[PDB]
């Protein structure tokens, strides 16, 4: 138990999410021509 | 109808239905029974509904049946009434598919040039469509009306 | 000297989160001092 | 597309509502559709399995993996077994739909095209085709295995 | 600096509200923590010197910083640092009596990590001393006192990273 | 507010606070359940204390609601009531904070650069605010009425 | 239905708190009100006859609801018009006693436009026959009382509209 | 209220209000401030009026307050005083309302039925009552507890 | 309404088949049950109006309903709930001997959730009035004509809910 | 409390410890509470008692009757008497902050008193219950319970 | 704990719980929640405290860590500092028992005997308790170390 | 004998363990429940002569126990069986203020079924009797301090049985 809990208490929670890379480099969605064989997935290629 | 939308979402992702998925999929086949009686019920209402609707419409908007309005004389009338009667039976199909889907390619693409084209004014249709919803909830019961609401409500945002 | 916002609220930092659920929660209950027969009669939710 | 939806199409076209006649072929889906999903699962679970034992059926021990074979190369065989997991991944989803058109949709569409042009052997991998086909039989179930094999048998057909 | 009060009044301001109940409530809460404030910061008074020692030897002492061309080597170094994690210790107290973050940020947080790259002092070794001094604190002040004084020096910490 | 200024003169000696002086942050921790009532009595009265003290006001100067005042006029004399609200505003959040230091800020620094361009007297002003104290004072109960007295003397001795 | 006595009596229940000085105020105001209400009320029923006919001659009559093919024509149908304009009428004066809208809505104001509807009666042409009557009966019972009658004529027309 | 006594008299025959009706109106109106005072006197009387009358009552009905007794008990008891306290303010909201519609609606309707499950003494109840009745009229003056006592004979003769 | 020896014979005549032993069985067992079952009734009959006031005291009395702004304040909505309460202890009983639950569906079921709604009557609590009544009725009754009683009040707290 | 505190410290053969001379400091704080709640009972006395007296009547028609002890004016008036001195005793009581007062003058040897005068103990016990009652009514709900603690020893007394 | 006290002696009488006891018992569980807090600082203090007290205690006295004395060697001073670690724990369960009762049954019967056989000697221990005491002192506000004092204070007295 | 502030001091020292959360948790819980137990304790004691008394009418008296042959026949039985109700009331008050069951093991329980038997006092009876009081006891005491009271009764009953 001692060996997966913090030394550090970590106070604030919300400092110790969002750190590194941020989340929109995951969020983000991609777009193909292949998905596109459909009159909807068209559409949002396009969008895109 | 709703499989095909989970399909479509398993093969985005290249992957097998998530069994979630799946459930959700168990869960449409049982309630399609259902479905089936409240558009029966529509169905046999349907001249009625459309009849009421019209002729709510045609109060709430009398410009639409006058000489400059594009609904004036008989043959145009006629039109807008088949018009009401063909998104009736677009909603009755939305129902027993559990999805707008069905409804969205026949009626809701291109909605909005074809009507600019013909010149009618989209909000008035819009207004018929609610007006249609309004009659059909009547006849339907309550949670029998909640489902076909949805269809109806999404027609009406459609169409705006 | 640009002038700096506000990172938490008064509300977020725990003594006064505490101290608001001990007034909020448990603010209708019996007041002392208070004639029985006119606490029975009290109502809580009042308006709505 | 799916049953359901074709059946919707059919009435479309005609501009019927939809009638009693048209509930009961939907409601007849309705019915198969809980064996379709049990069918389904168990594909998704031995996917790995079938395509090893589909392979060993009729893609290995064969002049194909052997040098100048078309499998013949890592990178040549890795393609192959990617192939066979699309078409089982299709059939799976075309089963559950109940509806043959996704297959030609996705995977029918320009296949023989691209095979020709790459130099695959449209036999050998209908041979697979129906090599996993008795495979699935097997593991889905009798009842389950009829309503499978009219998928597999139209990719095959297709290629 | 601001503090819970006058938070509180200067949000009413903007809005050009009049005091109100709902306000009244939050300024209430405040009087009943304010004890319990004034408790923990007499305690972290008496027990600075030693909250500053114990902080060291945990994280700063014994390591290359204080050996040779590390950057708490020298008397003067080790000084400054040591008189820094008393600033740190002091504003903290302050912040704590507050009820407000916001004393941190215009006194110690502004300016300190540009301050800190010029001197080439490290932060990542400071925010060490920073979460050490906060765990014997927690410990002294007791746990009512300990949720409210750990927040200050999170904030702190955070603020240099 | 009391616990800002003590934390101030703290910082400036660069030293903890003071035994003493935590002392005097305890007292008004204590204080400030009856500060919040006094102010809440004020806010409630807020209407009636500046209405009240408005006819005083011009009861004693004839002149600022005059045509060649600046009062005069319909626009003019809202404006002058306007401000006397802000004042009685600026008292209360003086009696919570327990210092005089958030009604210094908002309303007394710059004060007579401001009425200069407006060409407001400036003692009118103060006569009012002495006028808003009286009607206060009668409504405050007596100990009441000293702790809210000092906040409007300080307003007064401001603007002088 | 509900007046504004009983109104201010309502809204103490439901809180149980007895009568206070600010509800009292509320009433007091009401009494004050209620010496020319009644007077208004007189000269209403003495008028309503005029009140009606005048009100029609401006906006009802010499129109195309009267001529043929009108909602109007026809005796029976002038009839049914004039009796409604009658009814709307009495509730307002019944209304402007109470000084409470409730009546309205319970007794006239409730299904009316579904009736309409149903009927094929133009109601915004009833609308405007409403708002006609107010402008007479405003002349009628004199300033101070005109602008209290005005409330409850113009709550009829946003019902039916 | 008498307003709506006289609209609904009105409703009924389908006629604008008679002029003795308006008279009465009118009287009424005139009546309302003197009305608001009477009120006014009792609800700040209000605590010692239920107290006394309990007492009163108490040493009447030796029994209610007796193990058999629905009264005895510390909790039974001050819901006894609650139900006082409750008529009470059901009498001042009368007083100002001119009328016992009011009172009717909240207290006196169903009043029996309430009483029967409960298992209370209607009897009992009434004498609670008319005991609250002295007390208040000692407190008024004649004039003013004439008033007063219509309304408190009212609730007695409704419940007995 | 139907009962269990009706419900049997009308499942009968639909298929127009003639009485079987299959049938006369269900039938059989109906009647063994029926003796019981009698006892019950006369025993809640005799015990109405204790089962009620027992009933209230535990969920709907010395509660916020009762207080001033709940549902149940005010002696006329009181009485209402008490006559609510009477309707479905009776109907209950019905159900008991008739040994269907048919009944409750055709006249109490029927449209009680709508009518509750418009009232704004909280069915969560209704349906805790219906429960506590359970309880208090099984005691009477006593354990074997208890499980019987049992599912008739289960059955309306289902349909409210 | 005091006498208490320092009875048993004298037993221990130790000083007041700190704790103990804490409770003394709340005790005589207290005080001036108690004495206005004593005050309260003091004003309604004559009240109380005679309320308390008709509730013991009808809860006993046979003290009251040719047969039972409390028939008669003379008896009647004793009866209404003990009820009295029972009240003062409460109130001495709830000012001491100890029910030893009460004990003394009342409680030990009662039941030797009354079975030589031959009232019936239970009767005696219900009125104080009955005076208690009366007494919580007019008392507010915090002083009630102080109050009541008090009239429940008595009643467990007796 | 102060409650098993008051109960026995209940039972020793034969009685129920006098008026006094229970008094006592109802302060005492009032008083609780703030020991409990005084409790949990000592503890966490509890190393500190510990290592303090040992360093003053051979500053105090040489001997006892020298080669003649007990004390001296590390296994030695260790046991001397597990010492002082038992006392700690054994004053943090008197502070919750609110009695010395606990302190007293673990830590002072038969310690003399104890601590003569090992010949440790005791009035080295007291003093290293002292030295506990002053460590625990500072930490402590005012009224809570005069609380943990009195714990302090009968080990000391206890050990001689 | 044990109560649960030492129960949990002592479970702690066997471990050598310094006071944790968790059974600080336990220590806060008793602390709660500690006013609403003094309450429960002073109404028991006030009571304590009637509660015996309803307790006997209840099993004891009106029974073949009480006629001749019967094991509470002649006066000196019967006063010890009203003796012997008394202890488990007193033990069981002092249960229920120290928080733990142990005093009932320590003193009442021991032995007693073997003196019991011995004297040929009927077990069954007097676990009936004990039932009994708890009854009794659960009214007077309320609610929230029934729960509590009724777990050392129970306790009495399961040892005697
Ligand atoms: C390791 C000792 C420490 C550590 C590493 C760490 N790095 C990142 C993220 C990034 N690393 C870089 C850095 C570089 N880009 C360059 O071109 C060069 C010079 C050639 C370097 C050194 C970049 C750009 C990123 C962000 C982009 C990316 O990650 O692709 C992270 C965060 C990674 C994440 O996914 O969140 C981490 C953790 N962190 C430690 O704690 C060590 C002290
Ligand atoms: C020896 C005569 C005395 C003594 C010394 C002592 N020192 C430490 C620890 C440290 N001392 C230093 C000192 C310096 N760092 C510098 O930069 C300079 C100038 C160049 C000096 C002289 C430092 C930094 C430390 C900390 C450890 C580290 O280097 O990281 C100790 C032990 C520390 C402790 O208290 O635990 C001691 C014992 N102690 C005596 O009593 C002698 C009189
Ligand atoms: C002529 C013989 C007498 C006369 C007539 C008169 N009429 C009006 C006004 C109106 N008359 C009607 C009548 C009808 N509307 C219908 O639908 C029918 C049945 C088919 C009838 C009979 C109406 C509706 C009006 C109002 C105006 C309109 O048409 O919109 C007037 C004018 C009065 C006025 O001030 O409006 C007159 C003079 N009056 C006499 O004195 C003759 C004896
Ligand atoms: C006059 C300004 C407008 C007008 C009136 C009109 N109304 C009708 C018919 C009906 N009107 C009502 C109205 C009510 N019934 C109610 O119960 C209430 C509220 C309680 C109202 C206000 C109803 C129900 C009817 C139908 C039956 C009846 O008249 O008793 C007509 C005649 C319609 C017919 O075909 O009979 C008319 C003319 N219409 C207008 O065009 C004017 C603007
Ligand atoms: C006192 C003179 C008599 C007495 C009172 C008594 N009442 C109850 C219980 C209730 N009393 C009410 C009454 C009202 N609710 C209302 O809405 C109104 C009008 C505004 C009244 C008067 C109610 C609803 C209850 C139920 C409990 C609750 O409030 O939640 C009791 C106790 C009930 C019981 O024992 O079951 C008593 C004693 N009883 C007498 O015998 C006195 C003569
Ligand atoms: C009659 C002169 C008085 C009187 C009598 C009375 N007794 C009871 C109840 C009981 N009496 C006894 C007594 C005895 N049991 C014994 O073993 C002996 C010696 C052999 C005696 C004398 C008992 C055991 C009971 C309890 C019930 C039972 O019999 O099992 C009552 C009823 C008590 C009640 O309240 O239920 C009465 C009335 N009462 C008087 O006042 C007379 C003066």
């Amino acid at each position: 138990q001692e060996l997966g809990t913090p030394i550090n208490e970590r106070s604030i929670p919300e400092m110790y999410v969002n750190q590194g890379v941020p989340a929109l480099k995951r969020q983000r969605k991609v777009f193909k021509q292949s998905q596109a064989t459909d009159r909807e997935s068209f559409d949002a290629l396009v969008t895109a | 109808s709703v499989l095909t939308k989970a399909i479509v979402n398993a093969d985005a992702e290249a992957r097998y239905l998530s069994p979630g998925e799946l459930d959700r999929i168990k869960s449409f086949v049982a309630s399609g029974e259902r479905r089936l009686r409240i558009a029966q019920t529509l169905t046999e209402a349907r001249e009625r509904i459309v009849k009421q609707a019209g002729d709510q419409l045609f109060q709430k908007r009398p410009d639409v049946v006058s000489p400059g309005g594009n609904a004036y004389g008989e043959k145009m009338t006629a039109l807008c009434l088949r018009d009401l009667d063909y998104y009736l039976r677009l909603v009755t199909y939305g129902i027993v598919a559990g999805d707008v889907t069905p409804i969205e390619e026949i009626g809701i693409i291109g909605v909005k040039e074809m009507y600019n084209s013909l010149q009618t004014p989209i909000p008035a249709v819009a207004e018929g469509v609610r007006a249609m919803k309004n009659v059909a909830t009547s006849l339907l019961s309550g949670d029998d009306a909640a489902e076909a609401g949805f269809y109806f409500d999404y027609l009406v945002g459609a169409m705006q | 000297f640009k002038p700096i916002r506000s990172k938490m609220d008064i509300a977020s930092m725990p003594l006064v989160q505490a101290a608001l659920k001990e007034q909020q929660a448990t603010k209708t209950a019996l007041d002392m001092s208070r004639p029985m027969f006119l606490e029975l009669g009290r109502s809580f939710k009042g308006a709505d | 597309q799916d049953a359901i939806t074709a059946v919707i199409n059919n009435y479309d076209v005609q501009g019927k509502y939809l009638d009693g006649a048209a509930l009961d072929k939907l409601k007849a889906y309705f019915t198969t559709g809980a064996v379709r999903v049990r069918a389904a699962a168990v594909i998704s679970s031995n996917a790995t399995t079938i395509i090893k034992e589909a392979a060993a059926k009729a893609l290995i021990y064969s002049d194909l993996t052997r040098p100048g074979g078309n499998m013949y190369t890592t990178r040549r065989y890795a393609a192959c077994i990617r192939d066979m997991d699309y078409f089982l991944r299709y059939a799976t989803y075309a089963m559950l739909a109940g509806d043959p058109s996704i297959l030609d949709e996705r995977v029918l569409n320009g296949l023989k095209e691209t095979y020709n042009s790459l130099g695959v052997p449209i036999a050998a991998t209908v041979g697979g085709i129906q090599a996993m086909k008795e495979v699935v039989g097997g593991l889905v179930g009798p009842d389950a295995a009829k309503e499978a094999s009219i998928y597999f048998d139209y990719l095959s057909s297709g290629l």
